[PDB]
């Protein structure tokens, strides 16, 4: 669901 | 205009949109796309409990939610697309107590 | 789960990996492989600040690597997909204070 924001800013 | 501590935002999550209460500082925006918000995640399907303190319609909400301060995120500034409104200052003290237990601080 | 508190894990980021930093209490674990651990990410590519506090290689890192304690987030439990180390207790301490000034906490 939020899985997609686990690479911000990185 | 821009992201402010105890504001809860709709954010775009890659493409659903969920609120969430930002709860990084103010101090830390310089005001560009790429910088890193710190939010917790609102939620209207998950009940209850002492670390997800709930979240009234008044404080932006469409209904009764709770935080859900175990998926405390970063997340880039771009994704916050629009402000919902702001929590009451007992929200924001419960979301700190409830962040001060899940990180073991003082 | 068998993450720990002070632990270096490896991240898969989806494919991309990072180090970082377990923050999440111990006592959260329940032992499914979807529930949330929050970690602070390591970068060997920025530069130390008081808010990016420097990991040695002693804790299980490359040379130069700072944990980038704005960047905190929580992943699944099976995003973690090495045990890589455990910083020490003075850097934990560095990470507490950062992670404490970054979102506002008493």
């Amino acid at each position: 669901e939020w899985e997609g924001t686990v690479g911000d800013g990185l | 205009a821009e992201p402010r501590r105890g504001d809860l935002w709709l954010v775009s999550l890659g493409g659903k949109h969920r609120p969430a209460v930002v709860v990084s500082v103010d101090e830390l925006l310089t005001g560009i796309d790429d910088e890193l918000v710190v939010v917790v995640p609102v939620s209207s399907s998950r009940s209850r409990t002492p670390l997800r303190p709930p979240v009234a319609p008044s404080e932006g909400v469409a209904a009764d939610s709770v935080a859900v301060c175990r998926g405390v995120r970063a997340v880039a500034r771009a994704r916050l697309v629009e402000r919902l409104g702001a929590l009451k200052p007992a929200t924001m003290r419960a979301i700190e107590n409830a962040l001060t237990l899940i990180l073991g601080l003082p």
